[PDB]
């Protein structure tokens, strides 16, 4: 099969700047007709792909002129000028010249925006969970930027590391921020032997940690 | 008005068969070839082949010659994808997409999950404390996916639903919603956690502790 | 189409 290699894998670009995404095929993707059936697609999280460019450099109806494509034979580049927030997503190249048609592995376009401090909220275990013998303390750290953040949990002032589960959302298509959920799950037995549960976040927007706590 | 609407999500065990549909509207079905593309989180997009909608002849990529069949029902402007003797690895989102010299229209995608593991419904826990953030913690379910909405979908702004994480305790996910403080608890906020696999939906109204 | 069918008639 024709292997389609994309670069970069991740592409952070500030709003307004230009982003260049490339694709290299393992062999020529010039179809026998002389045409080159190469396209660029963009897929946003939880959405179906959308066509951007076809036949290497032709913008599909409805596509902003900020998008353009170039290249030939085995090397192609999509250029997105004046990057906007809604450009967020994974870009894929594709060749429809040789069977089987093949796709590149995708390039995730990360948007660089103004730093934003997270809004942190902590929640104690529900009665339903306690009844089942477990006890999760949840901490949401919402709408922050940059994505880089460290969350530390403390129980009665002592750092706690076992039982922590973190999860992060994809960048927001509207405000370009990230959000994170950090859950500390103990057994009810252990939860009931302590008093203070703290979620503290280290982020560049604050010289010192943002601290939220829940006391039993 | 041109659309390719695909059938809903399926959950099957290995060895079973599944048939997915892709219905075109807004254009003459027989004027565009229809391709089928498999998408997985750990391999990306894989073109499975296509079917000529005028002649009815299918073309299968080599990795899909065998257990897969493409067929049509032109009177209903529908393309079908049938997968026989399902395998765990067939777990993926399948898209139909029409193609002239590009895929200008893609279907809505159909997620097929194939697992021999025991389905286990979700335990849903309420997360209560100018703006107030609330949430739901969803634990102990299998397999993915779980769908979370707030107020049956009418509360969509300020929502953050986090990707699931599988651990010893099976899948865990959480979702937060932020609303004006003056509107809760006066205007109720309920999370609805749907788990098609277990044919279960749990609705938890968040109330003050 | 206009054309198509995987590259023409």
């Amino acid at each position: 099969d024709v292997l389609m290699t994309q670069t970069p894998l991740s592409l952070p670009v500030s709003l307004g700047d230009q982003a260049s995404i490339s694709c290299k095929s393992s062999q020529s993707i010039v179809h026998s007709s002389g045409n080159t059936y190469f396209e660029w697609y963009l897929q946003k999280p939880g959405q179906s792909p959308k066509l951007l460019i076809y036949k290497v450099s032709n913008r599909f109806s409805g596509v902003p002129d900020r998008f353009s494509g170039s290249g030939s034979g085995t090397d192609f580049t999509l250029k997105i000028s004046r990057v906007e927030a809604e450009d967020l997503g994974v870009y894929y190249c594709f060749q429809g010249s040789h069977i089987p048609f093949t796709f590149g592995s995708g390039t995730k376009l990360e948007i660089k925006r103004a730093d934003a401090a997270p809004t942190v909220s902590i929640f104690p275990p529900s009665s339903e969970q306690l009844t089942s013998g477990g006890a999760s303390v949840v901490c949401f750290l919402n709408n922050f930027y940059p994505k880089d953040i460290n969350v530390k949990w403390k129980i009665d002032g002592s750092e706690r590391q076992n039982g922590v589960l973190n999860s992060w959302t994809d960048q927001d298509s509207k405000d370009s921020t990230y959000s994170m959920s950090s859950t500390l799950t103990l057994t009810k037995d252990e939860y009931e032997r302590h008093n203070s549960y703290t979620c503290e976040a280290t982020h560049k927007t604050s010289t010192s940690p943002i601290v939220k706590s829940f006391n039993r | 008005q041109i659309q390719l609407v695909q059938s809903g999500p399926e959950l099957k065990t290995p060895g079973e068969t599944v048939r997915i549909s892709c219905k075109a509207s807004g254009y003459t079905f027989t004027t565009y070839g229809m391709s089928w593309v498999k998408q997985t989180p750990g391999k990306g997009f894989k073109w499975m082949g296509w079917i000529n909608t005028y002649s009815g002849v299918p073309t299968y990529a080599d990795d899909f010659k065998g257990r897969f069949a493409f067929s049509l029902e032109t009177s209903a402007s529908t393309a079908y994808l049938q997968i026989n003797n399902l395998k765990n690895e067939d777990t993926a989102t399948y898209f139909c997409a029409r193609r002239s010299w590009y895929f200008d229209v893609w279907g809505t995608g159909t997620t097929v999950t194939v697992s021999s593991a025991k389905t286990t419904p979700p335990s849903v826990y309420p997360l209560a404390p100018s703006m107030v953030t609330l949430g739901c913690l969803v634990k102990g379910y299998f397999p993915e996916p779980v769908t979370v909405t707030w107020n049956s979908g009418s509360l969509s702004s300020g929502v953050h639903t986090f990707p699931a994480v599988l651990q010893s305790d099976l899948y865990t996910l959480s979702s937060s919603v932020t609303v004006p403080s003056s509107t809760w608890p006066s205007q109720t906020v309920t999370c609805n956690v749907a788990h098609p696999a277990s044919s279960t939906k749990v609705d938890k109204k968040i109330v003050p502790r | 189409x206009x054309g198509x069918x995987x590259x023409x008639x």
